[PDB]
């Protein structure tokens, strides 16, 4: 709610401006690299999503497993990146 | 009251947003041996209001194009940028959100659409080519932008921006984690499409190509407000302004000083550097920065544990 | 406020109906981005916090954006979208039709949060999602294998 | 005061002040008179000081300065770009090569003036019209706008 | 005599030096210093209406027709100002004035045609047509730019004092 | 091999640093005088109420005032 | 984003300069040459001058020759300040243009106080210069020259080694030496590829023979290398200007053949 | 000189401190003279609402030993 | 000019050479 | 040093007559500086030259209201300066 109040004022302020604007003055998909980049982006995004709980997981009693897990995730994705840098990938 | 607290935190920022363009058209000027705009008003103070009125009055030509993915795009750009100032923790924030930084990261991410929607809406080749490249570096930079924050959080203990005021009561997070500050600063330069990383809408006229008058203004306003917001996030996350619980405004006074200087810095960066190539730009993030960030990300999961410094939740 | 959820739920169905009439590839992307916004809110409406913003952070701008991204590159071509919009409205009132009958014979807020555990300082989500590293560390490994597999799998599909 | 006519005039003036203070030009840069404009943009005679932006695309441009010969091949383009600008738009012809035909008036490939292809509001004379002279010409466009009284004619129409 | 603009060991000291240059962007910081430096220099711009960029006596500026101190217009219609004009701008037709003297019935400089070469200033034997100092004669309508004898003679009378000073300063050179 | 590291430190001076950190983070935890504390310091932090057991008898559990000298202590956390 | 083929179109500025000249006398065609490439206003005139002087077998007086080399070089600087700074504006660096356009401005003033026009002077005529230098110009073409160097130096500290200028310029548009001669490049473009040819040293015109300058040859010809060459000729032209001020002879500035 | 870029900045700064001082005094005036309590975890809300239920109808009102 | 002896030193330090010797303001 | 810089700024503000007088100079020119008055022409105009300022700005003219009854106080025009004083302003001749 408190947030709602702010947000609707935010949209109102912008819709007010566009309206004033209008009312006052009375195909080649060559870059599959583009697509490639974008595939990577989510693979990295999804990975981020897996890393996002790490602040709560720091306080986990295990600790050893936490780090062992987190280090494995970061390392395996980075290797994914590495292989993006071995073939003709990430070289647009 | 709460409404009054919405005027403040909005208007004040909008008025300041207007004065940034002026301090951009003068600081770039003297750096280039020229006075800049001083003739309209006293010392150019009325200059930002003047073109705002000229922009809104000029015809918002609707190209022979979508009519919604065209008007949604500037509304979204201004709405997200002004919205992201809602949770910012100057002294104490307006709407304190327990997962605050995820709000800022998510809201920023949504702005990439406005670029995509405006580019598709224009229906001219310059717009589509510009949008596709623009969307590419924005999300490319988002990936390191997010990881750099995750490293920070793990040393802050929580996603709430309010916690960092208690984390940085003895030292700025620049001393530690400076290597990422730089990488946060460069990423903040990319995400606001400012100069070193401003290939879209360059001298090559991307998603303003068909945008004139009122639509031009709204994104326009958005960009500059962002220019401030991202600089302000640098001034909370890495440069922690001194906080005294007895007097909350010296926090905001120093927040004012650091934000203005780092906002001045991207103005200074623009005049000083030529623009990078499209692939040069992605070459930096995926080759130069992402391996640095992912590794320094692991160092920030290790620094806590073996230095027995796991941060206190809450 | 009561039944805040049902309204939203109704909006989620509207967005899904929009994706179902298969509107133009990117006009509907918006549709998803709309119901993803809506679902983000609902999860955030049942007290969910991290899960709620995750979708907004990942499905919203990560996947969906990449989706349209590709739409522009391919399948950006064009030829009745307004007719789709027209029929969309048709079923909107029709949802009410269904709603009317349900209400006709069986009240939200009676219960949206089932037990509040009011005295608790370790009660949110994200403590559960962080079981990937304690007591549920097999979901984490298999997700990791899928991502690692994805990088290798996709490069051939492009090549 | 409240008699509307006064109220209208004041309002118009504001409108005129906004357009006249911030004129964003676009420089087709045909020929050389472009070099004499880049000089205006440059430090001795700062155009920005007056509110004129150094560069602008056609969509966001208030005034088009045609510098240089408008040759017959470029004549269809000039028009296009003039036709692609906003509803409040203006044209400042710069150079004898574009005011009339200039040294190349009798040529077969040069349009004898841009005012045969785009309506022109201020004609700035001189083969390389001096940068100060352009600045004088841009300032006279500012006095031309100041005098325009669009809403009072609406009111009296 | 020639010179090689860009014609060209690995030591930790060297490498560490080079790596620091890439890692902490040392040269980029160098560039920022230069612009900060000028920010502190005095700007070179002039208030255009209040202060004017300096033009010395030979500045060609705007055409004017002079008159003898007595008041008789200098031009005697020899019409070689028309002959040497590169753009065909000057059109002159003449007839003997009743006095019996030779004067131009019509003298029309088309300023839009004129490219301000200054040869007419050169060619005139009586030096009747001169390149006057004024450069600010921008006009709302195209017709105003076309100038007949009366505008040029009027232009001559208005600026005669400065034209005389300018010709006074530069005639020894010519 | 020295070259494999001296030019790779002159040119490409990012991946070197990148990997180096990857490793240093993979080592410090293994060898450190504090690593053990993390699992303790976080273990100790009391979040959920400590439910008391019935005193059948013969127990070392702190009876009555928790201040009793028996039981666990965090003096390790103190003066840490 | 990859260019497969570039077919430049030209003639958007064809104006008839070659046909118009046939209908005009030699002296009334001199102003056309200033307009042919007006960044380099005078140097172009010198070419017509020389050509008309050869046909007449007349040669200009000694002072006029030095003048033409004096303003010939000043003009080279003016062109290079245009080429280097306008190059950067398209690249995206905008402050070098404003820095050096102020220096340009100061040079224009030389033109004006010598010819009367800021650009499009018509000063170098087929038989020498039109009018002797004003009494005092040489001194100012000194003060300026004495300082301009630092101004070139500054641009440098901003672009020669920018970590980013190099990237967008280095290894872009490399042209082989044999190919450059074959496509008739004949300019810095040849010199940048390492071919040593300066028509000013190989076939001296005017008194460019009596001066001493170093052609800035380049290797690994690419956008960055040639640039460096243009910054170096800005430097070498200051060396030629200095001399001309130090050694310009007393005399007449136009042939004595009425 | 450069003296003049300051006017503009002044109006930016002044417009970036307002918000931080404003939000931090419209809290200390709409929460009875005391910072607005931050309910981050269920327990902080409980005590926050328990307090409401304690007296009057607002939390800032804090009953003391004399009750 | 009118460096005041402190803006000049920031100018000299930032530039790395003496602009005082080769100023942008031409004088008599 | 800077205190003398501040005294110079105070004298410039006090130099243009009263608070209202400098406000008038402030609005039409946007530049405040004090110089010796070389001359006042018959068309209302006032001319000042300062040796200390750089070549571009050492000679300036403050235009006057209604020099031919035109309400010229706000719409300042370059052509308003008389032909005699035009060359002094453009530095064509050193002599006033
Ligand atoms: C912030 C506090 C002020 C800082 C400051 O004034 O620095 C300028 C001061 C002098 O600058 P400068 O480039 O040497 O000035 C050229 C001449 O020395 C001095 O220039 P001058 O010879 O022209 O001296 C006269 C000058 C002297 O002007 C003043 O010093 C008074 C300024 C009063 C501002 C209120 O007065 C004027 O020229 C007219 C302008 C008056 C002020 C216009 C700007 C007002 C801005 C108001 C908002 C701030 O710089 C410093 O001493 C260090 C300041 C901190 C730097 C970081
Ligand atoms: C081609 O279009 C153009 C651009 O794109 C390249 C520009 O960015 C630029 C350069 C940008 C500038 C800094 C100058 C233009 C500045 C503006 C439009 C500022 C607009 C000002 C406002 C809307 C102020 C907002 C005020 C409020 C709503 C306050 C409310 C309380 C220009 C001039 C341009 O023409
Ligand atoms: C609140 C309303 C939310 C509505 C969500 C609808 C989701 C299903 C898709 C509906 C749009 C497609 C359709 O069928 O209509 C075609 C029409 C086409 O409109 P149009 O005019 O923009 O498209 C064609 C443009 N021409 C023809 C000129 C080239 O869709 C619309 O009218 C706009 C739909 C806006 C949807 C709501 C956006 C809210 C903010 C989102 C962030
Ligand atoms: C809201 C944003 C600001 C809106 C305009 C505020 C006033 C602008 C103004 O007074 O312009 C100056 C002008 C005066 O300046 P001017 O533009 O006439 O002359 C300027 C002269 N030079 C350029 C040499 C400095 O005031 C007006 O003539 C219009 C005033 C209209 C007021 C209507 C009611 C308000
Ligand atoms: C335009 C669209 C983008 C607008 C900007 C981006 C908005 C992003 C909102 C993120 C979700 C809100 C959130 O994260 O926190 C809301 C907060 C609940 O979080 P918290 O405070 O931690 O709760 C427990 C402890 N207090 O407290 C709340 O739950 C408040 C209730 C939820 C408010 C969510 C935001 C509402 C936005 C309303 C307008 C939406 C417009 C959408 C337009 C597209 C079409 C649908
Ligand atoms: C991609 C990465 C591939 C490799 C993943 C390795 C994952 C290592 C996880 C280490 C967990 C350490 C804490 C275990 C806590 C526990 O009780 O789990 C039960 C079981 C045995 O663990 P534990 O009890 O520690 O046994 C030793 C006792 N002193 O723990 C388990 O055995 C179950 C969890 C690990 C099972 C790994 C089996 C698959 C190995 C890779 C197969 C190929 C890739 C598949 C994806
Ligand atoms: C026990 C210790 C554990 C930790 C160990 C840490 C080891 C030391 C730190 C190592 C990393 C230090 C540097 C990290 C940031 C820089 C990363 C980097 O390499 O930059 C990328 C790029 C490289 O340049 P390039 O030549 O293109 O690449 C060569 C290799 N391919 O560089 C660039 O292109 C930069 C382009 C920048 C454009 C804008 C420049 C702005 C400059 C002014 C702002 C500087 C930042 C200000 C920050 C203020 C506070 C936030
Ligand atoms: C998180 C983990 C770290 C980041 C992982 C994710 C990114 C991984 C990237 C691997 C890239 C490998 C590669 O092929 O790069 C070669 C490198 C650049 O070459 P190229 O991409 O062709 O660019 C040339 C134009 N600049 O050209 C090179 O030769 C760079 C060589 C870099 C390595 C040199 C040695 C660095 C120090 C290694 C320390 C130990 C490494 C880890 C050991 C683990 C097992 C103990
Ligand atoms: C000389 O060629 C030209 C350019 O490229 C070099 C320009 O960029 C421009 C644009 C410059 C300005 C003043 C906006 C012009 C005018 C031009 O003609
Ligand atoms: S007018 Fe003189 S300068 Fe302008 S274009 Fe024609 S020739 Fe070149
Ligand atoms: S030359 Fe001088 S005198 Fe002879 S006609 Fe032309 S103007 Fe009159």
């Amino acid at each position: 709610m408190n947030l709602y109040t702010v947000i609707f004022i935010n949209i109102l302020l912008s819709l007010t401006l566009i309206l004033v604007a209008f009312w006052l003055p009375q195909r080649l998909p060559f870059s599959m690299k583009f697509f490639l980049v974008a595939i990577t982006f989510l693979l990295f995004d999804l990975e981020i999503a897996l890393l996002l709980p790490l602040p709560w997981a720091i306080q986990t009693i295990k600790t050893s497993t936490m780090m062992i897990m987190a280090f494995i995730l970061v390392t395996i994705l980075s290797l994914g990146l590495a292989y993006e840098w071995t073939q003709k990938g990430l070289e647009w | 009251m709460f409404f009054i607290n919405i005027l403040t935190l909005l208007v004040p920022i909008l008025i300041a947003m207007a004065f940034l363009t002026l301090v951009e058209r003068k600081i770039l000027g003297y750096m280039q041996l020229r006075k800049g705009p001083n003739i309209v008003g006293p010392y150019g103070i009325l200059q930002p209001f003047a073109d705002a009125m000229k922009l809104f009055m000029k015809e918002p030509m609707r190209p022979l194009t979508s009519m919604s993915l065209f008007i949604i795009a500037p509304t979204l750009s201004l709405t997200l940028a002004l919205s992201l100032w809602v949770p910012l923790p100057m002294p104490h924030p307006l709407i304190n959100l327990n997962l605050g930084i995820l709000f800022i990261l998510a809201t920023s991410s949504l702005s990439v659409y406005s670029i995509l929607w405006s580019g598709w809406a224009s229906n001219s080749k310059y717009s589509l080519f510009g949008a596709l490249r623009a969307v590419a570096q924005t999300i490319s930079y988002e990936v390191t932008m997010a990881i750099i924050l995750l490293s920070v959080l793990l040393m802050n203990g929580s996603y709430s921006l309010q916690t960092l005021i208690t984390t940085q009561e003895h030292m700025w997070l620049l001393l530690p984690a400076w290597p990422m500050a730089m990488m946060w600063f460069i990423s903040t330069l990319a995400e606001t499409n400012r100069a070193p990383f401003d290939l879209t809408e360059g001298e090559s006229e991307g998603f303003n190509v068909e945008y004139a008058a009122g639509p031009f203004a709204l994104f326009f306003m958005a960009e500059y407000t962002n220019i401030i917001l991202m600089n302000a996030l640098t001034t909370i996350i890495f440069l922690g302004p001194l906080y005294y619980i007895n007097l909350p405004e010296l926090y905001s006074t120093n927040f004012m000083m650091e934000a203005l200087l780092l906002s001045s810095t991207f103005l200074w960066i623009r005049a000083s550097y030529p623009r990078f190539r499209y692939d040069q730009l992605m070459h930096l993030l995926w080759k130069n920065f992402l391996p640095l960030t992912l590794a320094l990300c692991m160092w920030h999961i290790s620094l806590p544990i073996f230095t027995a410094g796991v941060p206190p939740y809450m | 406020m009561n039944n805040y959820i049902f309204v939203l739920s109704s909006l989620f169905l509207v967005g899904c109906l929009g994706l179902a009439l298969k509107p133009s590839p990117i006009y509907g992307g918006l549709g998803l981005i709309v119901s993803g916004f809506v679902g983000c809110l609902m999860v955030l409406g049942f007290g969910g916090s991290f899960l709620g913003l995750m979708v907004f952070l990942i499905y919203l701008g990560g996947m969906l954006v990449v989706f349209g991204y590709t739409t522009a590159m391919a399948t950006e071509e064009y030829p009745s979208n307004w007719l789709i919009l027209g029929f969309l409205v048709l079923g909107v009132i029709m949802e009410v039709f269904l709603i009317c009958v349900l209400n006709y014979y069986d009240g939200l807020g009676d219960w949206l949060m089932y037990e509040v555990d009011d005295v608790g300082v370790m009660l949110e989500g994200g403590i559960g999602v962080a079981a990937m590293y304690s007591c549920a560390t097999w979901m984490m490994v298999v997700a990791g294998w899928s991502l690692f597999a994805g990088i290798f799998i996709i490069i051939e599909i492009t090549r | 005061r409240s008699r509307a006519e006064y109220v209208v005039t004041k309002l118009d003036d504001l409108i005129n002040w906004a357009r006249r203070s911030s004129l964003w030009p676009m420089t087709f840069g045909l020929a050389c008179c472009a070099v004499e404009m880049m000089h205006m943009a440059a430090p001795r005679y700062d155009m920005d000081r007056f509110g004129v932006v150094f560069r602008a695309s056609p969509r966001q441009a208030d005034v088009m300065i045609v510098a240089g010969t408008l040759t017959n091949k470029m004549a269809p383009a000039l028009r296009k770009v003039y036709d692609q600008m906003p509803e409040p738009r203006y044209v400042v012809s710069m150079g004898s090569c574009a005011n009339g035909g200039g040294y190349y008036h009798y040529s077969y490939s040069v349009v004898r003036g841009c005012d045969r292809i785009v309506p022109v509001d201020i004609y700035v004379p001189g083969c390389p019209p001096t940068a100060e002279a352009l600045l004088y010409g841009i300032l006279q466009l500012q006095r031309k706008i100041k005098r325009e009284q669009k809403l009072k004619i609406w009111y009296r129409r | 005599t020639y010179k090689y603009v860009n014609k060209k060991e690995v030591d930790m000291k060297s490498a560490t030096d080079n790596a620091a240059r890439i890692l902490m962007w040392t040269e980029l910081i160098r560039g920022l210093g230069m612009t900060l430096s000028y920010l502190f220099r005095e700007p070179a711009t002039i208030n255009y209406p209040f202060e004017k960029g300096p033009l010395s006596p030979r500045f060609r500026g705007e055409h004017a027709l002079r008159r003898y101190p007595s008041g008789e217009e200098r031009c005697i219609a020899c019409k070689l100002c028309e002959a040497i004009c590169p753009a065909q701008a000057i059109t002159i037709e003449a007839e003997p004035r009743a006095d019996g003297s030779r004067r131009t019935t019509r003298y029309d400089i088309d300023m839009t045609k004129c490219i301000y070469c200054g040869f007419c200033q050169e060619a005139c034997p009586v030096d009747a047509i001169v390149e006057g100092p004024n450069f600010e004669f921008s006009t709302e309508t195209h017709e105003e730019l076309l100038y007949n004898k009366e505008k040029l003679l009027n232009n001559g009378d208005k600026w005669e004092a400065e034209i005389a000073a300018n010709i006074q300063a530069d005639y020894l050179y010519r | 091999i020295s070259a494999f590291l001296k030019n790779a430190w002159a040119k490409e001076p990012v991946l070197v640093v990148s990997f180096s950190v990857w490793g240093l983070a993979i080592i410090m935890p293994m060898i450190s005088p504090y690593t053990k504390y993390a699992s303790m310091i976080n273990k100790a932090t009391p979040y959920n109420y400590p439910v008391p057991v019935r005193d059948d008898g013969n127990m070392p559990d702190v009876p009555s005032h928790p201040q009793d000298p028996l039981g666990p202590s965090l003096d390790w956390l103190k003066n840490l | 984003e990859m260019v497969r083929k570039c077919d430049p179109h030209i003639g958007l500025l064809h104006r008839g300069t070659e046909k118009l000249i046939e209908y005009k006398t030699y002296l009334q065609a001199l102003p056309y040459f200033d307009r042919l490439d007006y960044v380099s206003m005078m140097c172009n005139e010198q070419a017509y001058s020389i050509a008309v002087e050869k046909l007449l077998n007349i040669q200009p007086p000694p002072r006029a020759q030095w003048i033409r080399v004096l303003f010939g070089e000043i003009t080279r600087i003016l062109n290079h300040i245009m080429a280097v700074t306008t190059h950067a504006l398209d690249i995206g660096a905008m402050t070098p243009f404003f820095w050096m356009f102020e220096e340009r401005e100061k040079m224009f003033e030389f033109y004006e106080r010598v010819s009367g026009a800021r650009m499009h002077a018509a000063y170098i005529r087929p038989g020498g210069v039109h009018q002797d230098l004003p009494l005092g110009l040489l001194d100012d073409i000194y003060e300026f020259s004495k300082n301009f160097s630092l101004r070139i130096d500054e641009v440098e500290e901003m672009l020669t080694n920018n970590r980013i200028w190099r990237n967008r310029t280095v290894d872009i548009g490399v042209v082989t030496a044999e190919d450059a001669l074959n496509y008739g490049f004949s300019g810095v473009m040849l010199r940048g590829s390492g071919i040593q040819w300066d028509l000013r040293k190989t076939q001296p015109y005017d008194v460019y023979d009596q001066v001493e300058f170093d052609v800035p040859i380049g290797s690994r010809g690419d956008c960055y290398d040639r640039y460096l060459c243009r910054v170096e000729e800005m430097r070498q032209s200051l060396r030629i200007i200095e001399q001309c001020l130090n050694k310009m002879p007393p005399g007449e500035i136009k042939v004595d053949d009425a | 000189m450069w003296f003049e870029i300051l006017p503009g900045l002044a109006i930016m700064g002044v417009c970036l401190v307002i918000p931080g001082v404003s939000t931090a005094y419209i809290h200390k005036f709409t929460n009875g003279g005391k910072e607005k309590r931050v309910a981050r975890v269920q327990y902080q809300w409980y005590l926050m609402e328990r307090d409401r239920r304690i007296s009057g109808v607002n939390r800032y009102y804090v009953s003391k030993g004399l009750e | 000019a009118s460096a005041t002896r402190v803006i000049q030193k920031l100018r000299n330090w930032a530039s790395g050479q003496d602009l005082q010797a080769k100023l942008q303001l031409r004088y008599q | 040093e800077l205190v003398e810089v501040l005294k110079r700024g105070v004298q410039q503000v006090t130099g243009h007559g009263g608070l209202r007088g400098l406000l008038r100079v402030f609005f039409r020119a946007n530049d405040i500086r004090i110089g010796t008055l070389v001359g006042e022409d018959k068309y209302g105009n006032k001319y000042y030259e300062d040796n200390k300022q750089f070549f571009g700005r050492h000679r300036w003219v403050i235009y006057t209201t209604e020099m031919n009854g035109k309400n010229t106080f706000w719409d300042v025009d370059g052509s308003m300066v008389p032909p005699e004083w035009h060359r002094w302003l453009h530095c064509m001749t050193d002599d006033p």
